[PDB]
């Protein structure tokens, strides 16, 4: 059993900015991460796995990074429609437990 | 999965299983390695924490300490003896006691 | 007249810490050949039933 | 250096056995009645010989281990059996050490890092009692905390010492030596074969033992079997 413990709850920022997303392990998930991007009212969608990794079809602006216990997810060129809840689910472990969530606001 | 043996005593070893206790029936028991035939019976004898078991004046096995729970238990062999027959004399009737 | 012993009873102390092969065979990931990992098990009780 | 008598001291319980009011007779390593010990007070190397009687009377915690072992180095094992201040640990480690070992970490185990095998922790105004025997790769310790007050030499009084733990070490040991901690007064003691006929009480707990080669009285007690005599003559021995 291995818990999400990133440590921004809430990032607060506007179109062109730079937001950076630091997720907490507790035991050794050193490749294997995932990242998700949860808009309200419609099901999550994938765009970095592996802690480094870009999906087929995600822009070329969210990049992951990290290794080890910590690891973090940044952003260069915030768009409005990014707007959600960030979560960092593990792989390592069989029992897959996801994150707690990170929201971002219009500021 | 890799064994190997090595003069320094061994740290991974089978398990020994159990069975439940039984008493006031002669049963053969072995506690710890002790070996013997009785009947095991609960005992009020108090023990110091490190002896394990006790003996007699003859240096025979009275009471043994339980080795999952704590307690003592008294060894007593279960009866024999000698049958004998009573009778009056076939002389007079063949009915015996 | 004797009577016999009907049952046989063995006692020894509680069976503690049992050796943790349970993660070698159920781990969720194995490594690749090249890099065989060892794991020294060791001051355990290991049953292999 | 100096010489003291032990006065019925170094008794314990050679086994397990539970045994009421009965004048039990043993054969075993024990420290002879009324034996001179020798006294230190400071403590260099000593010899293991098939024993070893430790007394301290020190209030502090300034003996704290021992160190065994009989051509000690980096080849063969040692006994590190160091008394910390909440806890021991049982080090058999093939270590060798420089001169004049303690501890303030240790000063020994500045070289003492190599090719250990075995590890173990189990223990945590008054007198300190301990005997040491190595026997069929065995280690045995016995202890016993009794409170002595305002007292000079070793108490006059009987006290049983109890076994702590075995240990499977099964490894030589000749030198004997305490952990000083340096940052003084014990007794030493040596065990030989003799026998000794142990009387224990209702309870299970050795109260008095009789010296069977002390002197002609104390060997007719022993044939006897019994801790007192009646007027008579008996022939004990050949
Ligand atoms: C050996 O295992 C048995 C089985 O659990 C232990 O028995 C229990 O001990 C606890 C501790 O006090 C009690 O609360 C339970 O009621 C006991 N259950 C039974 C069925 O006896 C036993 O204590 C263990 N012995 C040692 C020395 O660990």
């Amino acid at each position: 059993d291995i818990q999400m413990t990133q440590s921004p709850s809430s990032v607060s920022a506007s179109v062109g900015d730079r937001v950076t997303i630091t997720c907490r392990a507790s035991q050794g998930i050193s490749s294997w991460l995932a990242w998700y991007q949860q808009k309200p009212g419609k099901a999550p969608k994938l765009l970095i796995y592996a802690a480094s990794s870009l999906q087929s079809g995600v822009p070329s602006r969210f990049s992951g990074s990290g290794s080890g216990t910590d690891f973090t997810l940044t952003i260069s060129s915030l768009q409005p429609e990014d707007f959600a809840t960030y979560y960092c689910q593990q792989a390592n472990s069989f029992p897959f437990s996801f994150g707690p969530g990170t929201k971002v606001d219009i500021k | 999965l890799s064994f190997e043996l090595l003069h320094a005593p061994a740290t991974v070893c089978g398990p020994k299983k159990d069975c439940n206790l039984v008493k006031n029936k002669c049963v053969n028991f072995n506690f710890n390695g002790l070996t013997g035939t009785g009947v095991l019976t609960e005992s009020n004898k108090k023990f110091l924490p490190f002896q394990q078991f006790g003996r007699d004046i003859a240096d025979t096995t009275d009471a043994v300490r339980d080795p999952q729970t704590l307690e003592i238990l008294d060894i007593t062999p279960c009866s024999f003896g000698g049958v004998s027959v009573i009778t009056p004399g076939t002389n007079t009737s063949n009915q015996v006691a | 007249f004797r009577v016999q012993p009907t049952e046989s009873i063995v006692r020894f102390p509680n069976i503690t810490n049992l050796c943790p092969f349970g993660e070698v065979f159920n781990a969720t990931r194995f490594a690749s050949v090249y890099a065989w990992n060892r794991k020294r098990i060791s001051n355990c009780v290991a049953d292999y039933s | 250096p100096a010489y003291t008598n032990s006065f019925t001291r170094g008794v314990y319980y050679p086994d397990k056995v539970f045994r009421s009011s009965v004048l039990h007779s043993t054969q075993d390593l024990f420290l002879p009645f009324f034996s001179n010990v020798t006294w230190f007070h400071a403590n260099p190397v000593l010899p293991f010989n098939d024993g070893v009687y430790f007394a301290s009377t020190e209030k502090s915690n300034i003996i704290r281990g021992w160190i065994f072992g009989t051509t000690l180095d980096s080849k063969t094992q040692s006994l590190l059996i160091v008394n910390n201040a909440t806890n021991v640990v049982i080090k058999v480690c093939e270590f060798q050490f420089c001169n004049d070992p303690f501890l303030d970490m240790e000063s020994g185990v500045y070289s003492s890092a190599n090719n250990c095998t075995f590890e173990y922790v189990s223990q945590p105004k008054n007198l300190r009692e301990f005997v040491f025997k190595n026997i069929d790769g065995y280690f045995k310790i016995y202890s016993k905390h009794t409170p002595i007050n305002l007292v000079r030499d070793l108490p006059q009084g009987f006290s049983a010492l109890e076994p702590l733990v075995d240990l499977p070490i099964g490894i030589n040991i000749t030198r004997f030596q305490t952990l000083l901690a340096l940052h003084a007064a014990y007794y030493v003691g040596y065990l030989q074969p003799r026998t000794f006929l142990l009387k224990y009480n209702e309870n299970g707990t050795i109260t008095d033992a009789v010296d069977c080669a002390l002197d002609p009285l104390s060997e007719t007690k022993c044939t006897l079997k019994s801790f007192t005599v009646e007027k008579g003559i008996y022939q004990t021995s050949n």
